[PDB]
């Protein structure tokens, strides 16, 4: 700690994900909202728009 | 007695689902097991039988209920059976 914050070491951790043509497992966040019935909405369910 | 193999290596996938795939009446379980685009599916069902008497599959109609998705994406073309003595 004697020395300047130049040459300090800053932990380091690369990130590796390569997609192949396995199924994929894990995924981003899914972002939700509250429901409101009785009215046209525009629904966005997982695979019925 | 994990006489199933001897090594154990790099695994990629791991599950325990708890619930498992479960007086002189028997019970009947028939399970499907395919894969397709990558995913291992596996069905179950479980129903109580009576004994007849050539002791082979009961005439009726039982649906099976789809149990587990697995995602593998391995390539599967030879099985086995692991029984307990």
């Amino acid at each position: 700690p004697t020395y300047g914050v130049g040459h300090q070491p800053y932990r380091v951790v690369v990130l590796s994900f390569e997609l192949l043509h396995a199924p994929a497992t894990v995924c981003g966040p899914k972002k939700s909202t509250n429901l409101v019935k009785n009215k046209c909405v525009n629904f966005n369910f997982n695979g019925l728009k | 007695e994990f006489r199933v193999y001897s090594s154990a290596n790099n695994c990629t996938f791991e599950y325990v689902s708890q619930p498992f795939l479960m007086g002189n009446f028997k019970n009947l379980r028939e399970f499907v097991f395919k894969n397709i685009d990558g995913y291992f599916k596996i069905y179950s069902k479980h129903t109580p039988i009576i004994v007849r008497e050539p002791e082979d599959l009961p005439q009726g109609f039982s649906a099976l209920e789809p149990l587990v998705d697995l995602p593998i994406g391995i390539n599967i073309t030879r099985f086995q059976t692991l029984l307990a003595l």
